[PDB]
């Protein structure tokens, strides 16, 4: 879900036709900016892959036996291990510690609430040179960026 | 044409025999309760060449 | 035309219970009409062939049918083969009983068989009813063994009654059999192909299948280390799965027999066999620096096994088998028993007779943590 509020100034005195402008500039300045949703909660998005909630578990309720070649009991952390040529996940026990860290959870945290702040800047120049050839300068940028790197 | 993977001296000449074996040859063989493959050596020319 | 109509009329599959009717009736009638001649050579590759002919002389002339429950051989018999509903009833003579083992419904069987199919005649003008038995296939000498579990139902009913023989390859590359089973079973439609009808054989036609049990080969099918005959929790001799609906279309009350889990899946199919999560391979597989690998395998073997003289490049002695639950001292005497403190193995477990071996246990490889 993104939630944000863009404000943007413009300054364009070019003339006459749009089409093939022969005199003016135009000087446009935006900023695009989401609520800082980290700073109020208190979530810590470094950690967040250090948590028994964001790592890899059996969601079944049936023992299944992993590519170990073991015992998957309803509700133990899992992990990946490559036995031979192919891989598979491996029953680490109650041990999360020792789990894989689930990516696609800690993402969805992350990533919940739309949480950036975007700037584009944008220069246009036109000139007339000699008789009916004019010269046009272009200078565009554009940064994205976050509240909070973690 | 030209013959490929000749060894030896192009003139060679060699006693060339045709026979007819009369000593059954077999894939696999079935045994103490499984099924193991046939194994013919190099070092059973005499075998072949008694059984003709 | 470019249109591609599916129009299947193979709908009718004549009912299970009408055809094995005709079935029966036309193998009794053909076992009451008719004798054996049985050659005896005994090294010859002609050792126990059987000859059908009809019976002119009811006088001095015994019928198939007349070789009933005798208590010497010949010795016609029945077995009650219950499938698609029906209770179907086969009937199979046996020559002469093999002087060896004997292999499972689902194991490899290396024999000679000549097989013919009976088919009813109609009565023509000058010519009245009778029946005619038409050749389909032979294989007079065999050479690869055949697996009894993808066969027809009724060799894999048959040949479990009877024994194997010994084999002894001659100087000129020929192998001589003798003392082995032979004998004819006469096995149904339904039994062996139903309307299938696609090979020589007509669809809806009885089977006549006259076979030398010449050797047998154990097969594994689940890949679990443990054979097929090892696999058999009880001493019928017999392994059966109760999951396809075709030939069973309601589960038998003598399921659970062969399924240690009752999870639906036979041992013989299956890779846990005991629902503890620890596959079979895994639990057999001799552990890192254990005081009793006896072998140069990986996987305990279910019994202890000896070398193949046949195989004189590779040592199969493993003097220890599958074993049961640790019946040792615990690693350290305090704490009770558990994947922290681990019971060790005596060495009576891998050879006592009648233990529970861990592959049949749930509760043996611990719990982890
Ligand atoms: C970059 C984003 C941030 C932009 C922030 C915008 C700020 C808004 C400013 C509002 C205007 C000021 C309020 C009073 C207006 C009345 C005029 C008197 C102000 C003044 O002294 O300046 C006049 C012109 O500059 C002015 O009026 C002030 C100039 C304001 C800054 C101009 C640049 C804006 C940003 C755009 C540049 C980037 C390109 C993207 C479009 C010159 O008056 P005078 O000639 O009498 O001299 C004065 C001596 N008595
Ligand atoms: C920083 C981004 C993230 C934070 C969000 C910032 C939000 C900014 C505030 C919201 C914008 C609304 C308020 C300003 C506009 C009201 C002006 C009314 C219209 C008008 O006539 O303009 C006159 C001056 O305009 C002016 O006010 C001139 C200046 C207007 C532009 C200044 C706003 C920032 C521009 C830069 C955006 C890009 C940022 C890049 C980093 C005021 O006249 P009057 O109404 O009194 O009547 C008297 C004569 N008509
Ligand atoms: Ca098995
Ligand atoms: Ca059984
Ligand atoms: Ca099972
Ligand atoms: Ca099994
Ligand atoms: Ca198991
Ligand atoms: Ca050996
Ligand atoms: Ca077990």
């Amino acid at each position: 879900r993104n939630l944000a509020y863009t404000i943007g100034l413009s300054r364009s005195n070019k003339g006459v036709n749009p089409i093939f402008p022969t005199y003016g500039s135009e000087f446009s300045i935006s900023a695009k900016v989401t609520p800082p949703y980290s700073l109020f909660n208190n979530i810590n998005y470094g950690d967040l892959q250090n948590q028994k909630e964001y790592k890899t578990q059996y969601t079944g309720t049936t023992t299944t036996t992993g590519i170990d070649g073991q015992a998957i009991n309803p509700g133990d952390y899992t992990k990946t291990e490559t036995v031979n040529g192919q891989s598979g996940t491996v029953s680490v026990g109650s041990d999360y510690k020792s789990a894989d860290t689930d990516v696609g959870k800690v993402d969805q945290k992350k990533y919940n609430w739309l949480e950036y702040y975007k700037v584009k800047f944008k220069a246009d120049w036109y000139t007339k040179i000699y008789g009916k050839l004019v010269l046009r300068t272009l200078t565009e940028f554009g940064f994205l960026g976050a509240y909070d790197q973690s | 044409y030209e013959l490929d993977s000749i060894y030896g001296p192009a003139n060679g000449k060699l006693k060339l025999s045709v026979y007819e074996s009369g000593y059954q040859m077999r894939s696999s063989f079935p045994s103490n309760g499984t099924e193991l493959p046939q194994y013919y050596y190099t070092s059973q020319n005499s075998t072949f060449d008694q059984a003709k | 035309c470019n249109k591609k109509d599916d129009d299947e009329e193979i709908v009718p599959l004549r009912d299970y219970q009408e055809q094995y009717n005709t079935d029966n009736a036309n193998i009794e009638e053909y076992l009451n009409t008719y004798f054996i001649t049985v050659t005896d050579a005994p090294g010859e590759q002609t050792d126990q062939d059987v000859t059908f002919t009809k019976i002119t002389d009811p006088s001095t002339q015994p019928s198939i049918m007349s070789y009933l429950n005798s208590p010497t051989f010949p010795k016609l018999l029945k077995r009650e083969v219950p499938m698609h509903g029906i209770v179907y009833q086969m009937y199979y003579l046996v020559l002469r009983e093999g002087t060896g083992t004997s292999p499972m419904n689902t194991d490899g069987a290396f024999t000679s068989y000549r097989g013919e199919y009976l088919t009813r005649v109609a009565k023509t003008d000058t010519e009245a009813e009778h029946l005619s038995t038409t050749f389909f296939e032979q294989v007079l000498f065999p050479t690869k063994a055949l697996d009894l579990y993808g066969t027809i139902i009724g060799w894999s009913e048959a040949f479990p009654q009877f024994k194997t023989g010994t084999a002894t390859m001659k100087p000129d590359g020929s192998m001589k059999y003798e003392n082995f089973g032979a004998g004819v079973l006469f096995i149904p439609s339904g039994l062996g192909y139903y309307g299938s009808g696609a090979s020589a054989i007509p669809a809806y036609s009885p089977l006549i299948f006259s076979i030398k049990l010449y050797d047998l080969t154990r097969l594994d099918h689940d890949l679990d280390g443990v054979f097929d005959f090892e696999e058999d929790i009880n001493g019928d001799g017999y392994v059966y799965d109760f999951r396809n609906t075709t030939e069973y279309p309601t589960p038998p009350a003598n399921q659970y027999d062969d399924d240690t889990d009752k999870d639906g899946i036979a041992d013989f199919l299956d890779s846990d066999d005991d629902g503890d999560g620890y596959s079979t391979l895994f639990e057999i597989t001799k552990p890192t620096g254990t005081e009793f690998l006896g072998g140069l395998s990986k996987y305990y073997p279910y019994n202890p096994v000896s070398d193949n003289p046949a195989t004189p490049n590779y040592d199969e002695t493993e003097k220890y088998g599958i074993p049961r639950r640790p019946t040792g001292e615990l690693t350290n005497p305090n704490l009770p028993e558990s994947i922290n403190n681990p019971r060790k193995f005596i060495e009576d477990d891998y050879l006592a007779a009648g233990r529970k071996r861990i592959h049949l246990d749930n509760t043996y490889p611990y719990k982890k943590n």
